[PDB]
RNA sequence: CGAAAGCUAUUUAGGUAGCGCCUCGGACGAAUACCAUAGGGGGUAGAGCACUGUUUCGGCUAACCGAUGCAAACUCCGAAUACCUAUGAGUACUAUCCGGGAGACAGACUGCGGGUGCUAACGUCCGUAGUCAAGAGGAAAACAAUCCAGACCGCCAGCUAAGGCCCCAAAAUCAUAGUUAAGUGGGAAACGAUGUGGGAAGGCAAGUCGGCCUGCGCGGAAGAUGUAACGGGG
RNA sequence: AGUAACGGAGGAGUACGAAGGUGCGCUCAGCGUGGUCGGAAAUCACGCGUAGAGUAUAAAGGCAAAAGCGCGCUUAACUGC
RNA sequence: GCUGGCGACCAUAGCAAGAGUGAACCACCUGAUCCCUUCCCGAACUCAGAAGUGAAACCUCUUAGCGCUGAUGGUAGUGUGGGAUUACCCAUGUGAGAGUAAGUCAUCGCCAGCU
């Protein structure tokens, strides 16, 4: 599962996930893409699982472009500790997902096999997704 | 136990007199760490880069020079 | 050949709220500029435009807009799509 | 280029200080062939007086040495007193103060200019 | 000069401090109270701040 | 008339003291506030990748280049508000200053912006506004902190707010046009499905096929005294 | 402006008679190309050079009139304010 | 019409690429005896000059290739009121950044000299 090789800071504020994804919202690396129409978090484990189910299905024909990278560390308190005593320990990494974000792109595969692969990947993710095609403006 | 609990007292820096206000000689205009504002006419600078009015007049901020510096000056 | 039928979009139909009202009544704001005339703001019908958008000649041809007894020979310059739902939000047209 | 560029870098400090003092400036320029002096206002835009080795009184002779500089200094002192300019700040403009510049400045001090 | 009628239609009790000050500076005392003010930009600003609890002729 | 549960310090933390907030007396009276206009400085929201980091693909012999993301402790940018000053209209015993007397320094909830926590808690800690505290009345069945509204006393007078108008229980078994068949309304997810209404297209030709976008519904849906997840009847 | 938590990160309890004053002068870091060892990275020369170097010391804000780097003379690291 | 100096203004003014200027001026230039310089060096600074050359440099022209400027429209955000609670929606006010069309190979002042 993906992870930054290094970061400036270990722990990070929680923040608010708000707004739409106007940046990573266009098919730019391949011909078909899966796009999140709902908001949430995407752990690195989910990214690995969805990539595995897509790649095993399309059977190595065509390239897969992972367009999300998990760069936000998430902490957790150990079990049976009270509420003070500093911030919890890093457990896993997530990517914040705004509606409109491209998650995976497939290049070099026909539409039906890629749509099968994307349907298989959607059942591994915690938000609703859609299948979008590359257009010209 | 973690190792983060420290901070320093506030320093109360910033612009004290805004553009258009009247000043007398000796009135402090800007408390700043470096020179984010530079002294123009009728404005002096203290050892800690404090900008103060050396004359009566009204305060006026500008952007001048080829380095695009922010200048405070006092109009007499 | 493509022909789009438009209406004039005066101010009081411009800005955030009026644009959202337009898009609720199945309309698209658009703008026409280029040449030496001034920009003209127009309202297009969403179904007409999303049908023209399906074709590829629509992006390589000179299309025509009719604001009402006025021809306008333009080329599509920029599209703005809603990020989540792919519906077009606004269109740019360059006089041709 | 490099020489003029470095010399203007050398002049900037005195020029900015003279502007901050709000003083009438006696700016001098020196070329291998001529010498020039200008009495300039505190705002830096108006030339209150001037003198050079191009004056129909020094040109016909020889220019670019210490004697011509002394003559220019006397002439600029006179012309500056004629225009009611007494207290000035000397701007050597990145030139060393010794030499032809010093001859001009001494002739200007003896001419009546106060600095 | 060119007066207008302003009536208070809702309560001013739990509003923002400056909205209550706009009502007090217009001269309005209670719900249903009506005042006659000069039509000026200085008064139109106070009326526009509190458009939601006031009715204008 | 009318607070506060704040700040600073404290062998201090449930005490106390100065300041903040209340009241009384005196002085002085628009100096004050609200709004308009004018003049200012921001580095937040958003955005962006110019720096610091981080990140995907491709080219090139690692640097660079093209494309492509991200950031509390990144910034080439950059609001709304807020804050400061001047001038002005109108409306308000406003603002200052000098004295007497205090109380208070356990706060709570709701919204909005955050840290922490499990983007848990009627959790905790800040900022900001309102309410309670110290505030009754009407609504939310009941229900400090929600919504409407600020109770001087009296009246078998009228108009309204929130919220309501079949009966308990005051007022429409009111009107027009649609939708639902689930008592949905009147508790819940991923996901599943020729439910049913509407819209824009498309293919094939007695109409048929399957793709979308939507309105309202269905399943998913198991708990302990008794229906018991419309207050009830219905 | 201020603003809390057993919130997230780091420093201090010094140094310096010059590393203070002043006048005068100077401009880095990195790249390329050449050159005795010598070599990616020392010193020399030449071209660029986008501020990316430096700052007694942590970070931030500054820094070309450089606030960075040298040389001469000095004691204003003065007293009353 | 050209140079010189000092300013205003700080890229719509800049880079990159071409091109031209020696009457005067400016630059390079000749030599250092003298005044001054070099942690070595007349490179720089300084002085005494005028045999050359516009080569370099400066300056002036030309060019949108890159920079820089930059609308209109839309979008994001947001004050107030209201409605919902995963961050939206509605009314009203405000309104970016990015990107697009387009614009840019500066404008102005005081003084002196030469044509
Ligand atoms: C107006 N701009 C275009 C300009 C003009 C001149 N020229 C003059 O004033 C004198 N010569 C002229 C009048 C042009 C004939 C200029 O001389 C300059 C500049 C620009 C500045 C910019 C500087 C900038 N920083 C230090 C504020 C900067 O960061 C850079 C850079 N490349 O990054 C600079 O180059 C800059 O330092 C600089 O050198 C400028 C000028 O010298
Ligand atoms: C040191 N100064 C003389 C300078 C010179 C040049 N250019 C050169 O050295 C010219 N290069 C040659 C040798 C001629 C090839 C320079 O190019 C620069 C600068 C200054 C810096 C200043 C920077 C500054 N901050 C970041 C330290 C800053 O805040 C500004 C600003 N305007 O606010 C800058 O402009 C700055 O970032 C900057 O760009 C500089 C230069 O570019
Ligand atoms: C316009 N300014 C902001 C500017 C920008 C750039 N561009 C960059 O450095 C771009 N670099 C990136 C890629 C953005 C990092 C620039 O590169 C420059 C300059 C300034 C010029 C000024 C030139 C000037 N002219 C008259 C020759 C000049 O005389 C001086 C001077 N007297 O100092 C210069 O510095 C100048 O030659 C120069 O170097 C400039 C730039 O290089
Ligand atoms: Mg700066
Ligand atoms: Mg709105
Ligand atoms: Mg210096
Ligand atoms: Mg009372
Ligand atoms: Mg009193
Ligand atoms: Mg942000
Ligand atoms: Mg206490
Ligand atoms: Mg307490
Ligand atoms: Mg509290
Ligand atoms: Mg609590
Ligand atoms: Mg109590
Ligand atoms: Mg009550
Ligand atoms: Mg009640
Ligand atoms: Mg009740
Ligand atoms: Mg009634
Ligand atoms: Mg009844
Ligand atoms: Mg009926
Ligand atoms: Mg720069
Ligand atoms: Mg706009
Ligand atoms: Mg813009």
């Amino acid at each position: 599962m993906l992870q930054p090789k290094r970061t400036k800071f270990r722990k990070v504020h929680k923040g608010r996930n708000t707004g739409l994804a106007h940046r990573g919202s266009t098919v730019s690396f391949g011909s078909i893409a899966i796009k999140a129409t709902e908001r949430g978090r995407m752990t690195a484990r989910q990214i690995e699982a969805a990539r595995r189910t897509i790649s095993r299905r399309i059977k190595r024909g065509g390239k897969i472009f992972i367009r999300v990278f998990p760069d936000k560390p998430i902490t957790e308190k150990p079990l049976e500790v009270r509420m003070g005593n500093g911030k919890g320990n890093v457990e896993y990494w997530v990517c914040e997902i705004k509606p409109g974000k491209i998650l995976y792109e497939i290049e070099g595969v026909n539409e039906d096999l890629a749509r099968e692969a994307f349907a298989l990947a959607a059942a591994k993710l915690p938000f609703k997704t859609t299948i979008v095609t590359r257009t010209v403006m | 136990s973690t190792k983060n609990g420290r901070d320093s007292n506030p320093k109360m820096l910033g612009v004290k007199v805004y553009g258009g206000q009247t000043v007398t000689a000796g009135n402090i205009i800007v408390r700043q760490r470096g020179t984010e504002f530079h002294a123009g006419a009728n404005v002096g600078m203290g050892r800690d880069h404090t900008l103060f009015a050396t004359a009566d007049g009204v305060v006026k901020f500008e952007v001048k020079g080829q380095f695009g510096r922010r200048y405070v000056k006092v109009e007499t | 050949n493509f022909v789009l039928n438009a209406q004039a979009r005066a101010e009081d139909k411009q800005g955030k709220g009026a644009s959202r009202r337009l898009r609720r009544e199945s309309l698209v704001p658009a703008i026409i500029y280029g040449g030496n005339a001034e920009p003209v703001a127009v309202t297009l019908e969403l179904r007409e435009l999303v049908k023209a958008l399906e074709s590829n000649a629509f992006f390589e041809e000179v299309v025509e807009i009719k604001v009402g007894d006025k021809v306008e020979n333009v080329k599509i310059q920029a599209l703005q799509r809603h990020p989540a739902k792919n519906t077009p939000m606004h269109a740019d047209f360059k006089r041709a | 280029n490099e020489k003029k560029q470095s010399r203007l870098r050398r002049a900037k400090s005195t020029r900015l200080h003279i502007r901050a003092l709000g003083a009438t400036r006696l700016c001098v320029n020196r070329t291998p062939r001529h010498i020039y002096a200008q009495v300039i206002s505190a705002d830096g835009g108006k030339v209150l007086a001037q003198a050079s080795t191009l004056d129909a009184s020094l040109r016909s002779g020889t220019t670019g040495n210490i004697e011509a500089a002394t003559k220019v200094g006397a002439l600029i002192a006179e012309r500056a007193k004629a225009a009611g300019v007494t207290k000035v700040a000397f701007d050597r403009s990145g030139f060393k103060y010794h030499g032809r510049i010093k001859a001009l400045a001494d002739a200007a001090r003896e001419g009546g200019l106060e600095f | 000069m060119k007066t207008i009628k302003v009536t208070q239609t809702k309560s001013s009790s739990h509003r923002l401090k400056n909205h209550k000050l706009c009502l007090q500076g217009l001269g309005l005392r209670r719900i249903g109270h009506t005042v006659e003010v000069q039509d000026t930009p200085s008064n139109r600003g106070m009326i526009n701040k509190v458009y939601y609890m006031v009715s204008v002729e």
